């Protein structure tokens, strides 16, 4: 299993963030909005492959949350489908980006604005996101957000669809990185 | 499902589908209100899960 795959939860699916490490541990990157009240992640929409649990969780203000492998078998590719991940770097405005989503696919664009404030509603409201013109739509959250090699950011919601063009803000994955002292490998 | 709280410039992308009344699944309750805001009140909810 690789960035953009989709993963499932007692509520519903999102995508696979990036897969990272600590030491000899393993864990996933993926929204906080989609780890919020999430035990258990699966790789299957039956439920019969376990990935492993939701070991931390961050949102609003943030969106990120991490899930510790508890699957011993299944591959944890450091990639993102077959793109291949060596580090993460912070955004830039202009930057030329990639999106990888389990409902999309691969949708590209550049980063368009830093630092945006993305207020979801009813109190979720979320600070120091990237703002790109690339689309995404239901089931793409936690999908990562790359640009060649390097690790940029993990999707967060936006508006619009990939049919009319639209905007989907991230969260940079640096600070995941930072809060969880994981590294991408 | 409420829509009164709506619209909202963004949605989170998760997915959690309804079935409107356009016999077009919608991906959460985000984007489903959003519709029914921006159909000025006429698409209503068939069921919940994909139509």
């Amino acid at each position: 299993i690789s960035g953009g795959d989709a993963i499932y939860s007692s509520t519903g699916r999102c995508s696979l963030g990036f897969n990272v490490r600590s030491g000899s541990t393993y864990y996933f990157l993926t929204a906080g909005h989609c780890t919020d009240g999430a035990t258990t992640w699966w790789a299957n929409s039956a439920r019969t492959t376990v990935l492993g649990t939701t070991s931390g969780s961050s949102f609003p203000n943030n969106d990120y949350g991490i899930v510790r492998y508890t699957n011993t078998t299944i591959p944890k590719d450091g990639t993102v489908g077959g793109q291949d991940i060596t580090s993460a770097a912070n955004a830039t405005v202009g930057m030329a980006v990639t999106r990888r989503g389990s409902t999309t696919g691969t949708h590209s664009g550049s980063v368009t604005a830093l630092n945006a404030t993305v207020n979801y509603g009813g109190g979720d409201v979320v600070y120091g996101m990237i703002r790109t013109n690339v689309c995404a739509e239901p089931g793409d959250s936690g999908g990562p957000l790359y640009s060649g090699t390097r690790a940029i950011g993990l999707t967060s919601g936006g508006s619009g669809n990939c049919s009319s063009g639209g905007t989907t803000f991230f969260q940079p994955v640096t600070e995941a990185l930072v809060a969880y002292g994981v590294s991408v490998y | 499902v409420d829509c009164s709280e709506y619209p909202k410039p963004a949605c989170t992308s998760e997915y959690r589908p309804l079935c409107g009344s356009d016999n077009k699944t919608y991906g959460n309750k985000c984007n489903f209100c959003n519709a029914v805001v921006e159909s000025n009140g006429t698409l209503t909810l068939s069921h919940f899960g994909k139509c």
